[PDB]
């Protein structure tokens, strides 16, 4: 078990800070916060171990919601730029937002996720290799 | 090591990324490309291919270490 | 007026309608809730 | 020796140097309907005369810019020729070289430089090595 | 002496890999023949070379975007 | 009946449409995106109004409307400033303690900390401390309340809407005719006597009968509040006579050339007011008030419609051999006859003379605004004095690099060479290899005896050996000249015998004369130059030469050069003309123009280096009660500014602490962008020093990735263009570099100043 | 491969190998490169239209109807 | 001096010889295309590389390419 962090409550470097810290918006409810929740180093400010069994969950809530934002940003511009390949002037669509197209994107790309999981269990999320543009060799 | 050692770590990491990106890819496209399919007949070291198809400064396989120089030193 | 309406969906002005509103977004969850922090989110105030 | 009488000229710097008395020339030679303005291949404007005109040019790229871009696209002038004069008087017409302008097709002219494939068939500098050879002189 | 010690032989290290990779772009245009290496492990590398470079590329931006953005945060 | 008003009804409809077509006004671009080109090609393309058509009558009406909307924005703009003077700011409190407030326009949110920067600028008030002079303006012209500057930001609102209305009038509704926009004598004639004849009268009479008596009752030591409204000192006449005798005997004096009792209110005196460290307002008064006389005269100086005046063409016509000087009869026999066919046709002509003397407009106002501070406590302000001498000095040297790109411009496109036979632009241009290589050789002498000499010290200081340097101490080099000019100009005011009897005091402290002190700090003292003033001096002539060898050799070989014959059919702006000829690259006009902005930047660099060096080493400084000055910097300047390690260590090194030390402070956004512009500085790097080659192949395998995810975009991306890559180069290494020194400038001089 | 004719280009060095053009016309002459195909995406030059050998061709689409 | 060629996918669309600033090109009577004509450099002596040729090439990919070579007086464009 690692001990050179420790919970910042109990780090008197942490403490310091605490009391030298402005009476504002910004110090009086973060330093409560940061308190009771995070690990202090010896220089008394928050560290962020990827050791502990515990407070998982704290590692996996902000990995998990950016990847579901980033899937879902990813997921609606894949569709939408798919479903503008059938027009006659993709290009006009890419430069004049096509509101009702990008609509349908956005409210598909929720469940991104499973989405992408038939996409390539049914082999439509990859192009095959020799339908590719590519260079000479 | 602490937290400041952790970021320059990763800041290493990316120098030797870069560099490594720019040196494998003017290797693999030293023979050619589709801005040039013909390089392998120009040579290792040449200035360019003209100002045509949109303009090939730095093309050269020569050019891609010219610039990993820069990523290395860095 | 439907030349409008077609010129308010140009790339341009939909990115700068969206960055806006993601800042708005942002800059709101800043003054409602200062100091947020990996480890800290969705927890209770002490 | 060359006909023709000079355009009316203050004088300038871009015109000819030593390059033009050791190693060599060149002289641009042309008909116009009138006295008419045009511009010097190096900077300046010159007054070309009724007559024949002859113009001395350091370089061929001056003449066929003066002859190419100012007397046939601007002054429908066609008849231009060029000369390369070496420093020992011996004088060569070099444009147009069979008396046609290169861009129109003229039966009689070979085929000069020419490979019988695709630019993508050139060979590996690998197969070549050490043979002297380039991959586009190939045969 | 330390500090000039180990700044020295890591800068000549940097320069030996340029010159590693520099080296290996002139073999793909003068002594890379396709005809004797046909299907061997040297010719798959060049089959897949953008998939290579773009995943180079893709660790290079990672890196890139999130240790200066966290030192910019900081 | 010559000068006549001829315009067009309704020559372009009023209709959204072609908002919606991007790229509409070039022939190309009309067909829609293929590349990612496209979209940088629009923007690029967007204000050449002469690629979007040949018509030059339609091209001035757009110069005519668009003109209106820049107006608008300045007034926009103009509207800000004081609205947020009268809202967000401490002016009322710096008013009554201007020696003792920091002025402050600028209050942050509280969101992020960022309420960190609201700095505590004294009374009662929290914000960004301004560097502006925007409250040392408004005193002087007799603002004293919120009101008036809030009745102001209105006034900059209705203006800039009526700016607004006047270009969509002017285009949409009632276009001008050519022959309308050719009319060089009436548009003399209206902007000598019209534009800067009435505007100087009515500044006049605005100083005259408001700033005047606000100011001396404010000299005077009376509070606010007892001041009275400035319409009050126009309808009570008793009120100015208590102030000015003069004003009780009416306009009588000024209609029976009676002036000289005029003279308590319309002073000759120079000098500075010591109340404020400011000029004079009664010299200003009657400096406008003469300004405004000359620029009226001048504005009968051309023939309109009457016979009387002058001609433009005639005088063009007459300058030649041998009607000159017989010494300046070398422009030939045809002289500047030809001429007048460029200001028929060429607005770039035009443009290039007029940046030109903006250029020269703005650093006047540079030089002659810190020598002679006409605005009340505004040379104690020292952070308000040194950013608006550095960002004046800029402004110029962007005006007078687009003067010599627009110049560039007329050549490739304007020019004909039938119009010039054997004139002065023809002559010059065929001796143009006369002039570039007598500026190259002058280039490398200035470079050698004023670089070198620098490199010269810093061996000798190095070796151990300061006998031997280029110092007041060793071998000496005194700029007798200039030193002989100060003698001259202080001994003409009475401080080559007083040719000046009428100045009272010195025109000019900073030349002699004595020393002024408002808040115990100097405001101007003399400036002593010795052999580091020669040797900067020098400096800047090297770097000034050069910039112009860069600029005025691609203005000169515009249309070609010995290597490429045909530049001109190639256009003004591109890349090269491939690698042939050993390699032609940025022979363009436009590459001088590129590679001329960097050099404006090194060589303005040192200007304002020198100003900020030399101001708080022998001028800014606080006074004791017993006259003893002690300098910001206590006389560095003139042992450490002889070599570059001292301007590395002392000047650098030294005056970046307070940047660089800002952090958990006020002045933190000074360091976070004292970083911002190192980073694009570095930033801007990979543009100059790479090539599009290896972008486009690099963009080629990302392309593949997402061909591979079914997820390419239909606009192909394509790396930037040659010409594109230069222009992001060196707009980020200007934009770095600047706001590093603004960074620089602002952190310490709020700290200390 | 006829007129309206689908098809992939085999050619190594063009910059549309692998893509897929729409064909134009075929010369009935003994040229070399007799059959002239169109394509959506403009190469470096900003040609969108290209000359190429049967062989260099490979049917993907018959035309319609 | 610099080698210019001409492989066979030329079209004889003539535009590389219209673009040449030196007279390096000409048209040459040919059975291999429509046009009936191919490019050919009879006077690659006088070729600077400045490669006009090949921007003006509609060919994909270039019908007509230039090998820098070996530098001359003429080929560095010098007029001195
Ligand atoms: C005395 C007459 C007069 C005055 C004052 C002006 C003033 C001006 N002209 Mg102008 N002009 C005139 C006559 C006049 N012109 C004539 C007769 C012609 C035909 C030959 C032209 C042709 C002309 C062209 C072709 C162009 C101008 C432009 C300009 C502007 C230059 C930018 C500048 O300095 O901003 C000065 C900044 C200001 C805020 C000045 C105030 C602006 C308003 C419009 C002035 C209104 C004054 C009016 C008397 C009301 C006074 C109220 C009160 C004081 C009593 C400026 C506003 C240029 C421009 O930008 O056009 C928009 C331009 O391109 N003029
Ligand atoms: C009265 C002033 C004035 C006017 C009317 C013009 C007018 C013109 N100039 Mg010109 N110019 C000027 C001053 C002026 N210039 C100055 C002072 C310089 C020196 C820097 C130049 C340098 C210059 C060059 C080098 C060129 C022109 C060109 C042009 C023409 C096309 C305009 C264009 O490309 O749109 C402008 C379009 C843009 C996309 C530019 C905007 C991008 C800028 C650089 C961003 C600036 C950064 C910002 C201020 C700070 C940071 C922002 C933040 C978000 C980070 C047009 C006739 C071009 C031309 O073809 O002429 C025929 C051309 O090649 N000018
Ligand atoms: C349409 C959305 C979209 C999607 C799904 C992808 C997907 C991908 N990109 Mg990519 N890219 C995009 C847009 C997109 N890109 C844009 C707009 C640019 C120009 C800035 C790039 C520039 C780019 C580079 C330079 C690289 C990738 C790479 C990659 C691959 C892995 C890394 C990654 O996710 O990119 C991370 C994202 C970026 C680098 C920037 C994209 C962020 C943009 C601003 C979001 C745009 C959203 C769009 C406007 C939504 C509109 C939809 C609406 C109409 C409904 C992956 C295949 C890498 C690769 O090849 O790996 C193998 C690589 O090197 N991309
Ligand atoms: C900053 C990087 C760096 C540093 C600190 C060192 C440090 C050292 N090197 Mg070194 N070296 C480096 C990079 C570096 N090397 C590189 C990149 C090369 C390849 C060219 C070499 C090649 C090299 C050789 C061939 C030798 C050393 C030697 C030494 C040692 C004695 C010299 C000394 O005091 O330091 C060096 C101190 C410096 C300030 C470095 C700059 C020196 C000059 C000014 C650089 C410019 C050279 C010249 C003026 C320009 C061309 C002429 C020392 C351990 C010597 C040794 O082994 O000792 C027995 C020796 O003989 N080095
Ligand atoms: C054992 C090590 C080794 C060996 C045997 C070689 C051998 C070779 N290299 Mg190579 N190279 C190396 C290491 C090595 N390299 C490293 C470490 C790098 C990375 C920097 C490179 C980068 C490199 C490039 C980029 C190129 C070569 C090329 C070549 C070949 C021709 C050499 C040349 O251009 O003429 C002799 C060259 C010189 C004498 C260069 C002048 C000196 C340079 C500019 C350094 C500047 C001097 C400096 C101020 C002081 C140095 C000390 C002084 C005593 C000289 C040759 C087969 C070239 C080639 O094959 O072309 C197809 C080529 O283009 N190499
Ligand atoms: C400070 C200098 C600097 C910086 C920051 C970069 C940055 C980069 N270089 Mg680079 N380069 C430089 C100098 C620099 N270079 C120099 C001097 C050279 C020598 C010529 C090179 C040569 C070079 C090569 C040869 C290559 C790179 C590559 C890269 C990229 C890989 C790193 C990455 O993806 O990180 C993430 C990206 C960044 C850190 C860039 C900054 C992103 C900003 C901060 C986002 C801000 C967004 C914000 C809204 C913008 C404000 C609005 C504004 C538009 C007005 C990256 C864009 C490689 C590449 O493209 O790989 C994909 C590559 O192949 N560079
Ligand atoms: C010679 C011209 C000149 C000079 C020296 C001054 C001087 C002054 N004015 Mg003033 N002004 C002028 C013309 C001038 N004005 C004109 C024409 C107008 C509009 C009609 C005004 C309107 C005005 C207002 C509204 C205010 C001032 C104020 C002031 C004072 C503040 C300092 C300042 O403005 O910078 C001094 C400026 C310079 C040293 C240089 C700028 C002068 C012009 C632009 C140079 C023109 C020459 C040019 C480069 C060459 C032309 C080419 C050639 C072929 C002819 C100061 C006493 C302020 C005040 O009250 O102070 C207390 C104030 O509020 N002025
Ligand atoms: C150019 C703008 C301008 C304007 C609008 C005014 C306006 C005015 N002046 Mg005035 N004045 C001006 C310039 C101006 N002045 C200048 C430049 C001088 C210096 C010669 C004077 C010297 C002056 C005197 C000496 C007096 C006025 C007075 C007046 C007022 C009555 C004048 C009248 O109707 O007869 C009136 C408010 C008279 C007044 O009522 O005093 C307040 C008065 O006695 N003025
Ligand atoms: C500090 C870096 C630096 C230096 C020293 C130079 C030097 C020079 N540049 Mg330059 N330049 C630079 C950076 C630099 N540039 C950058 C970053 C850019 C990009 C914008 C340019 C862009 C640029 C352009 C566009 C032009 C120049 C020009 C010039 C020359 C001006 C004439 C002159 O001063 O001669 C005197 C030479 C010097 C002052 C150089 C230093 C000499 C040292 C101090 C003394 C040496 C003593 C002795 C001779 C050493 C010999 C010993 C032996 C063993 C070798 C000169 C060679 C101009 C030119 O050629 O005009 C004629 C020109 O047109 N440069
Ligand atoms: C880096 C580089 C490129 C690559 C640069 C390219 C292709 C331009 C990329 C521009 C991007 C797409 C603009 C948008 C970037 C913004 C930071 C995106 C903001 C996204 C928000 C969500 C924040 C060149 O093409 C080039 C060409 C010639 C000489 C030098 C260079 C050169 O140095
Ligand atoms: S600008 Fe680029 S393409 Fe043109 S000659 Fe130079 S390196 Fe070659
Ligand atoms: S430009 Fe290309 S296709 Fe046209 S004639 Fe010349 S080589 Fe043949």
């Amino acid at each position: 078990a690692n001990s050179t962090l420790v919970p910042c409550s109990k780090s008197p470097a942490f403490q310091a800070r605490m009391k030298n810290a402005p009476d504002t918006y910004y110090f009086n409810k973060p330093f409560k916060a940061y308190a009771k929740y995070e690990l202090c180093g010896t220089d008394g400010l928050p560290h962020l171990p990827l050791d502990r069994l515990d407070r998982a969950t704290d590692v996996l809530v902000p990995i998990g919601l950016f990847l579901y934002v980033a899937g879902f940003i990813g997921w609606s511009g894949r569709s939408y730029l798919r479903a503008t390949k059938s027009a006659s002037d993709p290009e006009m669509k890419e430069i004049f937002i096509d509101l009702p197209l990008a609509l349908q994107s956005i409210s598909k790309a929720v469940l991104w996720p499973l989405l992408a999981l038939q996409e390539f269990l049914s082999g439509d999320l990859t192009a095959r290799d020799e339908e590719i543009p590519i260079s000479p060799r | 090591i602490g937290p400041g050692d952790f970021y320059v770590h990763h800041a290493i990491a990316l120098g030797l990324h870069v560099t490594t990106l720019v040196l494998v890819k003017g290797a693999l496209d030293a023979r050619g490309s589709k801005l040039m399919p013909d390089k392998k007949d120009f040579g290792y070291a040449f200035p360019c291919d003209g100002p045509g198809r949109g303009g090939t400064c730095d093309i050269s396989a020569w050019d891609a270490s010219y610039l990993a120089v820069f990523w290395m030193l860095n | 007026m439907q030349h409008v309406f077609k010129y308010l969906t140009l790339a341009p002005v939909m990115a700068t309608f969206t960055m806006v509103a993601l800042s708005v977004v942002l800059i709101m969850l800043q003054i409602w809730f200062p100091g947020l922090q990996y480890g800290t989110y969705f927890k209770p105030t002490p | 020796t060359l006909e023709g009488q000079t355009p009316i000229f203050g004088g300038g710097t871009g015109g000819l140097l030593t390059k033009a008395e050791r190693e060599e020339k060149y002289v641009i030679t042309w008909t116009s309907p009138k006295e008419q303005v045009f511009e010097m291949p190096t900077g300046g404007s010159a007054i070309m005369r009724q007559g024949k005109n002859k113009l001395e040019i350091a370089r061929k790229e001056y003449g066929i810019a003066l002859g190419g871009q100012q007397l046939r696209a601007k002054f429908k002038i066609n008849d231009y020729k060029i000369y390369r004069v070496y420093p020992n008087g011996e004088t060569q017409m070099i444009h147009p070289a069979d008396g046609v302008f290169p861009e129109k097709v003229n039966q009689g002219r070979p085929k000069v430089r020419y490979v019988d494939r695709n630019i993508g068939s050139n060979p590996s500098p690998a197969k070549l090595k050490f043979s002297g050879v380039q991959p586009y002189d190939a045969p | 002496t330390q500090a000039a010690l180990y700044t020295h032989h890591q800068y000549i290290a940097g320069f030996l890999m340029v010159g590693a990779f520099s080296h290996a772009g002139i073999f793909w245009i003068r002594d890379y023949d396709p005809e004797q290496n046909k299907g061997n492990v040297l010719d798959r590398m060049l089959r897949h070379k953008e998939a290579i470079i773009s995943h180079l590329s893709w660790v290079s931006l990672f890196l890139g975007f999130h240790t200066l953005g966290l030192y910019v945060h900081n | 009946q010559k000068v006549r008003v001829v315009v067009d009804n309704d020559p372009v409809p009023t209709s959204p449409e072609l908002w919606a077509k991007p790229g509409h006004f070039d022939r190309t671009l009309a067909r829609g995106p293929k590349t990612t080109t496209w979209i940088w090609n629009l923007h690029a393309n967007a204000h050449d109004f002469d690629t979007h058509t040949s018509d030059l009558e339609d091209i001035s009406r757009k110069i005519f409307a668009a003109h209106f909307g820049h107006l608008a924005v300045i007034f926009i703009w103009l509207s800000g400033m004081y609205f947020h003077g009268a809202k967000f700011s401490n002016f009322e409190a710096w008013m009554a303690n201007p020696t003792g407030v920091k002025p402050s326009a600028q209050v942050v949110w509280s969101l992020v900390g960022q309420d960190i920067l609201n700095a505590d600028v004294g009374g009662g008030f929290h914000g960004i401390q301004i560097t502006s002079g925007l409250f040392q303006l408004w005193r002087a012209a007799g603002i004293t309340n919120t009101f008036q500057l809030y009745c102001t930001a209105i006034g900059g609102l209705v203006m800039a809407a009526i700016m607004l209305f006047a270009g969509w009038f002017h285009y949409h509704k009632r276009a001008p005719k050519l022959e309308w926009f050719q009319n060089w004598e009436a548009m003399m004639n209206h902007h000598l006597a019209g534009l800067l004849g009435l505007g100087c009268l009515g500044w006049a009479g605005h100083q005259i009968h408001v700033a005047l008596p606000v100011n001396k009752l404010l000299d005077a030591g009376v509070a606010i509040k007892d001041i009275p409204l400035p319409h009050e000192f126009i309808l009570n006449t008793s009120l100015m006579a208590e102030l000015y005798p003069s004003f009780a005997k009416g306009l009588v004096p000024f209609f029976t050339l009676q002036w000289g009792q005029y003279a308590d209110f319309l002073t000759f005196k120079g000098g500075l007011n010591p109340v404020t460290g400011g000029l004079w307002l009664s010299d200003t008064a009657h400096h406008h008030l003469a300004l405004a006389v000359l620029f009226i005269v001048a504005g009968h100086f051309y023939r309109t419609n009457w016979g009387i005046g002058h001609s433009f063409k005639e005088m063009l016509d007459d300058a030649k051999s041998p009607n000159m000087l017989p010494f300046l009869n070398f422009i030939g026999p045809v002289g500047h006859e030809g001429l007048d066919k460029i200001f028929e046709t060429s607005w770039h002509a035009n443009l290039s003379i007029h940046l030109v003397q903006f250029g020269t407009a703005s650093l006047l106002v540079a030089h002659h605004m810190y020598a002679m501070p006409p605005y009340p406590y505004l040379a104690t302000d020292y952070a308000t004095a040194l950013s608006l001498f550095t960002h004046h000095v800029w402004i110029a040297g962007f005006c007078i690099v687009g003067g010599a790109a627009h110049a560039a411009i007329f050549m490739v496109r304007d020019y004909d060479p039938a119009h010039h036979v054997n004139n002065i632009l023809d002559r010059t241009l065929r001796h143009r290899d006369v002039i570039i290589s007598h500026l190259a050789w002058v280039c490398q002498f200035l470079g050698f005896h004023s670089f070198a000499m620098y490199c010269h010290n810093d061996t000798m200081r190095a070796f151990g050996r300061p006998q031997d340097m280029f110092s007041d101490t060793g071998i000496q080099l005194q700029p007798i000249f200039a030193q002989w000019i100060q003698h001259i100009h202080t001994a003409a005011v009475g401080a080559l015998g007083t040719t000046a009897p009428g100045i009272g005091a010195p025109v000019s402290y900073a030349w002699g004369g004595g020393m002024v002190a408002v808040g115990g700090k100097v405001a101007m003292m003399p400036i002593a130059l010795g052999t580091a003033d020669f040797l900067i001096h020098h400096i800047h002539a090297f770097t000034i030469h050069v910039t112009v060898l860069v600029l005025f050799k691609g203005v000169l070989f515009a249309r070609g050069s010995r290597l490429v014959p045909d530049k001109a059919n190639l256009g003004f702006r591109f890349p090269c003309d491939g690698p042939g000829r050993g390699g032609t690259c940025q022979v363009s006009a436009w590459d001088h123009v590129f590679l001329g902005l960097f050099w404006m930047y090194n060589s303005l660099s040192m200007v304002v280096f020198h100003f900020s060096w030399k101001m708080q080493s022998d001028v800014w400084g606080t006074v004791d009660s017993d006259g003893i000055v002690t300098h910001l910097t206590g006389g560095n300047f003139a042992t450490s500014s002889i070599t570059n390690n001292g301007w590395l260590r002392d000047f650098l090194w030294a005056q970046s602490a307070q940047v660089i030390q800002s952090y958990n402070s006020s002045l933190s956004a000074y360091g976070l962008m004292f970083l911002a512009g190192h980073f694009i500085f570095g930033f801007s790097l990979m543009f100059l020093f790479s090539g599009r080659g290896y972008w486009q192949e690099l963009i080629e395998s990302i392309v593949w990735a997402h061909n591979k995810l079914k997820v390419a975009p239909a606009i192909q991306p394509r790396a930037l263009s040659i010409v594109h890559g230069r222009a992001v180069g060196v707009a980020h290494y200007l934009l770095g570099g600047i706001v590093t020194t603004w960074a620089f400038f602002l952190a310490r001089m709020s700290a200390i100043g | 491969v006829e007129r309206g004719s689908k098809v992939r280009i085999l050619r190594r060095e063009s910059y549309w190998y692998q893509d897929v053009g729409l064909v134009a016309s075929v010369d009935k002459s003994g040229i070399k490169y007799p059959v002239i195909v169109r394509f959506d995406k403009v190469n470096y030059a900003g040609v969108n239209t290209n000359n190429f050998a049967d062989f260099e061709l490979l049917e993907i689409e018959k035309p319609k109807a | 001096s610099h080698t210019v060629k001409i492989y066979d996918t030329c079209i004889g669309c003539t535009q590389c010889v219209r673009a040449c600033p030196t007279d390096v090109l000409e048209m040459v009577p040919w059975d291999g295309c429509k046009a009936a004509q191919i490019a050919s450099s009879p006077r690659t002596e006088d070729c600077v590389g400045c490669k006009r040729c090949e921007t003006a090439c509609p060919t994909d990919f270039l019908s007509i390419r230039v090998y820098l070579g070996a530098e001359t007086t003429r080929s560095m464009g010098l007029a001195y």
